[PDB]
């Protein structure tokens, strides 16, 4: 859908 | 005291989706705020302390159906990289108002990692025995905040 | 879209 540039984060 | 608005419900539950079992636990959860799926807190209205009882749910019901476009692809890039990227584990990520949006890792291949955004129960129905244990009037402060303070 | 996605009891992010 929907997504940036922006890194994604652990759990 | 029955469930009904404002009111802090503590249950114990056991969900079945098809036939398997797939977890149990208890909870508690502020009534009438949106904080438990609208099939489950409909049949818990108007139900009185220690009542038990078995309801169906169907996926629109409860987290919706999966939506194919919430499944996508970006590149390993984008991962950390002390990070574990394999099926199954669970990231964030940043939507356009700042607000996260989680992902469940789909499949990697190589460059390219394919993540779902849908909710890990999206699309399917869900069967619950479920036990009410108290029912209590909400705090104040659980009613400024929208939850039940655990 | 996923409105329901953060309601209990299993909930999608916190
Ligand atoms: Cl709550």
């Amino acid at each position: 859908t929907r997504y940036a540039n922006a890194k994604m984060l652990p759990f | 005291m029955k469930v009904g608005q404002d009111k802090v419900v503590t249950i114990r539950y056991t969900l079945q989706v098809e036939g398997e079992v797939l977890d149990q636990g208890e909870l508690s959860y502020l009534h009438g705020h949106r904080n438990l799926i609208p099939g489950l807190e409909e049949a818990l209205e108007g139900r009185e302390e220690g009542e038990a009882f078995q309801a169906h749910v169907p996926a629109e019901k409860a987290y919706g159906p999966h939506d194919p476009e919430g499944v996508q692809v970006v590149p390993l890039s984008a991962f950390p990289e002390d990070a574990e990227v394999v099926p199954g584990a669970q990231f964030y990520a940043q939507d356009m108002e700042g607000n996260p949006m989680p992902l469940t890792v789909v499949a990697v291949e190589g460059e390219e990692v394919t993540v779902d955004f849908n909710h890990p129960l999206a699309g399917k129905d869900l069967d619950f025995q479920v036990e009410v244990v108290k029912v209590r009037e909400a705090t104040p402060e659980e009613l400024l905040h929208g939850h039940a303070h655990p």
